[PDB]
């Protein structure tokens, strides 16, 4: 069988399962024993739920254990509490041909007791200790932008809609809208420079910036400490498509050591190719040491 | 000035304009029965500059019925003077007196609104004439029974500087046409709002300069996204920019005298299903007139058929058009009665058009409204026999429901949630009304304190009140009003962390719930539990002027929460955080600021400085949770400490340089002021607005305020002595030196390293303390940092400024409230309380109240009928439930309903929890299927099973035999 | 058909409809030029609220005919 | 004649413009289906610009082409 079917048919079976994110504690308590960026809201919630939460989150879980997207480019996969559907944690897999291809990036998701009046809260957590700025849509805090998370005034057809909207449709929304293979131009007003000389500089800076950036967090980091839910799964992944990533920051490397046509750029950009060198060095030392999977 | 610190509230709804009118207005109150009662209290809470209390008879035991300020004992003396003491208690700044001589025309010159209740009609002419002839306002009030009249003289000139009390309304302007049709076109498509005829002004308008604070122009919508202002041919081409707001425009009018206007009145619409009653009722109260002159001034009795015959004669001889002789002999038969909730609704209603007339806000009747709650009564009507008096306290009452109604009335046992205005005056009228007298009992509760804030719509309490719970209070005062009433008062919070008190017991004795909330977790859970219990709920909420009652009935109406409202309208994150545009965002973003300095910060370095132990429990959390946690606390503890209030001078100007030049300048560096798009249109335009860094004036009062304010909270936060002298706040901040800034384009170990830092450097002897947000203190400097931060983010961004109050209406999230609007929707929730125990279960009798005080607007509508679904052709609605007793494991629970109900279960759940599901674990769910239902779910909730607990409540999502979802209803399982 | 609605803070609309329209097109419609969701609509005449799957004509809704929009309030 | 243009499902749909028809005729023509300001939509090909003054001509648009359409996308 050719490798993406293998990856396919192995992945398939792991895109929605659950975990123990939450145990019994002492004086009728519950701690957390994986870091979840909304505990405290969590804990600030309480019991209260909407009576029409439960049938709208037992539909959003059959829609999911289904309906998520899957593919050699790009996959989506979600963890959920054994006990608390309202608590999920998401992988989503870098696009092919984006400065995130083959990046494993994390977010925490919670839905409020007032779902599905109330958009979902959603937080990335593949931001490298908040040092990073992945997107001008995700914020190096955690916090991630769309329009569909959005209750303001805005547009009926743009804005979150308690019949329309679904947890598949973020998700989509993000893989579709966040991870394109520009990302400088999802900045307003920056969406209109390109196809100018500046442009495509500030974008190869940013490209740049940004190729680094996961190289580090999203493939190194994830590798050396994945998450307790998304371990296995990372794993595959990353034993999966090991030539490939090599192949991929190799050819990065290639382009990125050719010639600039502006000094200010120019300085960025080979400060970044030796950063990605770095971290490109440490990332073939860990993928030597990956144990095939069963 | 107006004292805010007790007119917070009311001013928000009133205005400053509006309550300074009102400080210059005597008022003059004719009748001191219930109405009057209600009228003048809701008045004396509205603060005008005086209110004299006249009244002639003298009090009686039918007068107990509605007055609750007198006894047994006030019986033989007059009304005015025995009520006079206590109503001078519920405001100080009002002054109160009492008359007991005839209404003089020179007395009458000294009042600019008089109010005349139970007046005969030849007074009632006179005093009208009167008062029309020399500018005076006057309102007629009456209530006989279940009916009400309210009439409105306001002079031949009034005006109105508010006709409905909404705040205006700004958009912005993308393109402007220039021609003789101008055609103003909003932002990216972004409705406006406006309605046809408005008026508008233009600002900040860039070509069309000449718009810029224009005077206000007619406008006509010609879409929900375009209006015209006329011909814009004689300005300057439009470029870009502007923002155009709506102006209020006053209106004047004229009020026809009572002489004229009785015979072509104008009838205010109170129910429109009723559109014809107005006109019965207004014959029948003129009539009522003629048979007391007829009768030796005693009106009809009590569900007497001679009496009615005699008055539906009366009727038909005084007038000519056609009537409703069924309304009308009604209207007799239960004429000579009195009843509480009515009182309090109608008084309402007057005191609202009293404050109108005295402040020329939001608009009067226009002039006749006329109010009936004829459903109250039983289908069958009350026996003669049974409507006799029996020498009680309670015989207005029983004039017109019977003795039998207040024996159920005794038995009534029900419980109010929340002592807030709505729930205090929601306990009065059950006082009043003879509720729980008997074997009843009346239950209440409330979590919150007295704060000298409620006291403006809370008539309950009294300035020496403050810091004592509001349930035991009112209880206390409720029983002082009548000795009678049983009441049991708790301070605690519904929720599932006080079941134990409010278990399934407590509420299976219980006949109805009636809540008094201000917020929609508590209405969820109360609804939750009146499902479960099946008892009858009465909503009420108000907002400002507004108001609206709904009643839930078992097996008959949805539930609230059958229905959803508009959500909390969320700020978008780059509006928060780099570009914002409008006050309310910079005014969150202060509140967030001060959360993160002054609080977040802290939390982290008090509790390792309480607990000794912290490092180690903190050394178990998982992921980069340790990390973060350690650095915050050596950041808090030893990096940014200061040893003295220099050091927190010099932070505090550090932090406004920071956040009003350093970022400022940083976000211009990676967006240039003059950033153009390829097609034409700036980068920084339309909703994006150009900031341009501040700089520092120890001169400036804005800064000076900010520097103070954070310095001395900062102090605060440490322990450190406050040193409030603005001099020495100035001098000392022009020593500090702000460094230059230029824009910008192994676990273990550390935490090991990080521990060792705290315990060898960092002092447990510190005080850091987090500052707790608190809004009704001027002391504490919150609301003056609030007010500083917000300004400041604004002169950033060129936008105006908002003063202390906007400021604190905005960031505080205070709900405006008045007293009148709390009187009227509690009236509302006590008639329809009397409905539900009547018996009544035709959705017709039952009505759902809105009003809106202001327009003035109440409308009623029938509650919705339960949704109606069918699973294997059995009807089923949110009331119906499945019964599971006894102890089964979970394959037992799945098998019964397996084999019984023909449904498989594919998800079960209980609460947020999540029992059975098709896709849990296989281990999971072969540990979980022996198990008896209660260990399962004691094992997934956490948290044991406490012994008040009698059943659990299951959700469950079934596939039929054939394999489709089907909907079924949550099931009750009784343990054992 | 011109019908009139007013919704509780005073404000009025004016609509163009013929009888026999569910009410779902009336609420579209006035979604259209307000912005609420018809979820969150809640429309009263003649004291019976309006429901949806239901036509004017079994309300006898007529020419020149007024509705109100009510809404609920969290406050108390 | 036919060319494709895309959409908020992600398909793409048949209308029928013209490469001389100006962007501005596009956006119309692309307006006339559901009511769509011109304004609203950029026209995109291949991720290229496409503004109101060209035409389709300019940029070697004609028959069977398609044209990647986004709806001036927004943000935060
Ligand atoms: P307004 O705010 O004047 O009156 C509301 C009062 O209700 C009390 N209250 C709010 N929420 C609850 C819950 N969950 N339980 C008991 N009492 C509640 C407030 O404290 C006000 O007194």
């Amino acid at each position: 069988k050719s490798i993406e079917q293998r990856y396919l048919e192995l992945m398939k079976k792991r895109q929605f399962d659950t975990f123990d994110m939450i145990v019994e504690s002492d004086n009728n308590s519950f701690r957390f024993v994986v870091s979840h960026h909304f505990e405290k809201m969590v804990r600030l919630a309480g019991d209260r739920y909407h009576p029409s939460r439960v049938k709208r989150l037992a539909q959003e879980a059959v829609t999911l254990s289904t309906s998520l997207p899957l593919s050699f480019s790009s996959s989506v996969f979600v963890r959920c509490d054994t006990d608390r559907l309202d608590i999920m944690k998401v992988l989503i897999t870098g696009p092919a041909d984006t400065p995130y291809a083959n990046g494993c990036f994390e977010f925490d998701v919670f839905f409020p007791p007032d779902y599905p009046n109330q958009p979902m809260l959603i937080n990335l957590e593949t931001t490298g200790r908040h040092s990073v700025r992945f997107n001008p849509n995700l914020y190096n805090d955690g916090k991630v932008c769309l329009s569909v998370l959005n209750t303001w005034h805005g547009r009926p057809e743009e804005k979150w809609n308690a019949q329309t909207s679904s947890f598949l449709q973020v998700l989509v929304s993000i893989q579709s809208l966040i991870l394109v293979p520009e990302p400088y131009f999802n900045e307003p007003g920056f969406e209109r420079s390109r196809g100018s000389p500046s442009g495509t500089n500030s974008s190869r800076e940013y490209n740049s910036n940004i190729y680094q950036a996961c190289v580090r967090w999203a493939m190194l980091e994830q590798i050396r400490s994945p998450s307790q839910c998304f371990k296995d799964v990372i794993h595959k992944h990353f034993w999966l498509k090991r030539e490939e990533i090599c192949a991929q920051i190799e050819g990065w490397i290639e382009e990125l050591g050719k010639p600039q046509y502006t000094e200010r750029a120019s300085r960025t950009i080979s400060f970044n190719s030796m950063v990605l060198r770095r971290h490109y060095r440490h990332l073939r030392e860990e993928l030597s040491k990956l144990k095939p999977p069963r | 000035d107006i004292d805010e610190s007790l007119y917070s509230r009311q001013l928000y709804v009133l205005g400053h304009d509006a309550m300074r009118r009102m400080a210059n207005s005597d008022i003059l109150l004719s009748g001191l029965g219930g109405l009057g009662l209600e009228i003048a209290k809701n008045v004396i809470l509205g603060g005008v500059k005086s209110i004299t209390l006249h009244d002639t008879a003298t009090c009686g035991l039918h007068d107990l019925s509605s007055q609750f300020y007198l006894t047994e004992a006030d019986i033989g003396k007059n009304r005015a003077e025995a009520s006079c003491a206590q109503l001078a208690e519920l405001n100080n700044y009002v002054r109160t007196v009492s008359h007991t001589g005839p209404l003089t025309e020179e007395f009458l010159r000294k009042f600019r609104v008089v109010v005349l209740t139970n007046s005969d009609g030849e007074e009632q002419q006179r005093i009208a004439k009167f008062a029309h002839e020399n500018g005076i306002a006057l309102i007629i009030a009456e209530t006989r029974g279940l009916f009400a009249k309210v009439f409105c003289d306001f002079g031949e000139s009034f005006t109105i500087y508010d006709q409905d009390g909404t705040q205006p309304i700004s958009t912005m302007i993308a393109s402007i046409t220039h021609d003789a049709q101008g055609v103003v076109t909003c932002l990216d498509e972004t409705r406006h709002g406006f309605n046809d005829g408005d008026y508008v002004t233009f600002s900040e308008v860039q070509g069309m300069q000449e718009l810029n604070g224009c005077q206000p122009l007619k406008i006509t919508v010609l879409g929900p996204y375009t209006f015209s202002i006329g011909d814009t041919s004689k300005f300057g081409e439009y470029k870009s920019g502007g923002v155009a707001t709506q102006v209020k425009m006053p209106k004047t009018i004229s009020f026809k005298p009572l002489a004229q206007a009785t015979e072509e009145p104008e009838f205010l619409i109170s129910d429109f299903a009723k559109l014809d009653s107005p006109a019965t009722l207004h014959v029948a109260f003129n009539a009522l007139s003629c048979y007391r002159k007829a009768h030796n001034g005693a009106l009809p009795r009590p569900w007497n058929e001679e009496d009615a015959n005699s008055f539906l004669e009366v009727v038909r001889a005084s007038s000519n058009a056609e009537v409703d002789e069924k309304l009308v002999l009604q209207f007799a038969k239960i004429c000579s009665g009195n009843t509480c909730p009515l009182d309090a609704a109608v008084g309402g209603i007057v005191a609202q058009e009293v404050l109108k007339a005295c402040s020329g806000k939001f608009t009067p009747i226009y002039q006749w409204l006329y109010f009936d709650a004829l459903e109250c009564l039983p289908t069958e009507g009350v026996e003669e026999a049974d409507a006799q008096p029996v020498g009680s306290r309670y015989d207005s009452q029983i004039a017109i429901f019977g003795k039998k109604f207040q024996e159920k009335l005794a038995d009534s046992k029900w419980f109010i949630v929340g002592a807030g205005a709505i729930g205090c005056e929601l306990l009065k009228n059950f006082g009043m009304l003879g509720l729980g007298t008997g074997n009843g009992q009346i239950f209440v509760t409330d979590m919150d304190l007295i704060e000298k804030s409620n006291l403006n719509r809370q008539f309950l309490f009294r300035p020496h009140d403050v810091q004592k719970p509001k349930s035991m209070t009112a209880a206390d005062a409720i029983k002082r009003m009548n000795p009678e009433v049983n009441v049991t008062a708790y301070e605690l919070r519904v929720g599932a962390e006080t079941e134990k008190v409010f278990s399934e017991d407590f509420f299976g004795k219980l006949d109805g719930v009636a809540n008094a909330l201000d917020n929609v977790d508590a209405r969820i859970y109360m609804d939750r539990k009146c499902i479960f219990n099946r008892i009858p709920l009465v909503e009420t909420g108000t907002l400002g002027t507004l108001g609206n009652v709904q009643v839930i009935v078992p097996f008959a109406t949805e539930s609230y929460s059958s229905s959803q409202d508009p959500p909390e309208k969320s700020i978008p994150i780059c509006t928060l955080k780099n570009f914002p545009n409008a006050i309310e965002h910079t005014l969150q973003w202060a509140r967030d600021a001060f959360e993160g300095v002054f609080k977040q910060s802290a939390e982290n370095a008090a509790q390792y400085i309480a607990d000794p132990q912290f490092t180690e429990r903190i050394a178990k959390l998982p992921g980069i949770q340790p990390l973060e946690i350690l650095d915050s606390i050596k950041k808090a503890l030893i990096d940014d400490k200061p040893k003295s209030f220099a050091h927190c001078v010099e932070w505090a100007r550090l932090y406004w340089e920071d956040q009003y030049v350093n970022q400022i300048k940083q976000l211009l560096f990676n967006f240039p002021p003059d950033q153009i798009t390829s097609s034409g249109q700036p980068f920084w335009s339309g909703p994006k607005r150009c900031p341009d860094p501040l700089v520092f004036d120890v001169n400036d009062p804005m800064h000076l305020d900010f520097i103070y304010a954070a310095a001395n909270l900062r102090a605060e936060v440490y322990g450190i002595e406050q040193v409030r002298n603005r001099e020495t706040i100035a001098e000392l901040v022009q020593k500090v030196k702000v460094p230059e800034f230029k824009p910008r384009s192994l676990d273990q170990d550390r935490v090991d390293k990080i521990i060792s830092e705290l315990l060898k450097n960092a002092d447990k002897s510190s005080k850091i303390t987090p500052l707790e947000f608190e809004k009704d203190d001027d002391s504490n400097l919150h609301m003056d940092f609030i007010v500083a931060c917000s300004n400041l983010r604004a002169a950033n961004y060129k936008i105006p400024p908002a003063d202390r109050h906007k400021s604190k209406l905005i960031a505080g999230k205070i709900i405006p409230a008045i007293a009148t609007t709390t009187s009227v929707l509690s009236g509302l929730a006590v008639l329809e309380v009397i409905k539900l125990i009547v018996g009544h279960r035709d959705l017709v009798k039952f009505k759902n109240g809105f009003a809106n005080l202001a327009l003035p607007f109440m409308a009623f509508s029938e509650p919705l009928p339960a949704a109606k679904n069918t699973y294997y052709g059995k009807e089923w609605t949110l009331w119906d439930r499945f019964e599971v007793t006894g102890e089964l494991s979970l394959q037992e629970f799945l098998n019964y309903f397996e084999e019984n109900e023909k449904l498989k279960i594919t998800m079960l759940s209980q609460g947020v929890s999540m029992l059975y599901s098709f896709f849990m674990p296989k281990a999971k769910c072969s540990e979980r299927l022996p198990l008896p239902m209660s260990e399962v779910v004691r094992r997934v909730s956490k948290r044991r099973l406490e012994p008040h607990e009698r059943s659990l409540v299951f959700e469950i999502c079934c596939n039929d035999v054939d394999g489709e979802d089907v909907e079924v209803p949550y099931v009750r399982y009784t343990l054992p | 058909m011109q019908i009139f609605v007013k919704t509780l803070t005073g404000k009025t609309i004016t609509l163009e409809v013929e009888p026999s329209d569910t009410i779902e097109n009336v609420k579209a419609k006035i979604q259209d030029k307000e912005g609420i969701p018809p979820d969150q609509q809640r429309l009263i005449f003649a004291g019976k609220q309006l429901e949806d799957g239901r036509t004017l004509s079994d309300y006898n809704i007529q020419k020149e005919s007024t509705l109100h929009l009510v809404l609920r309030l969290r406050g108390a």
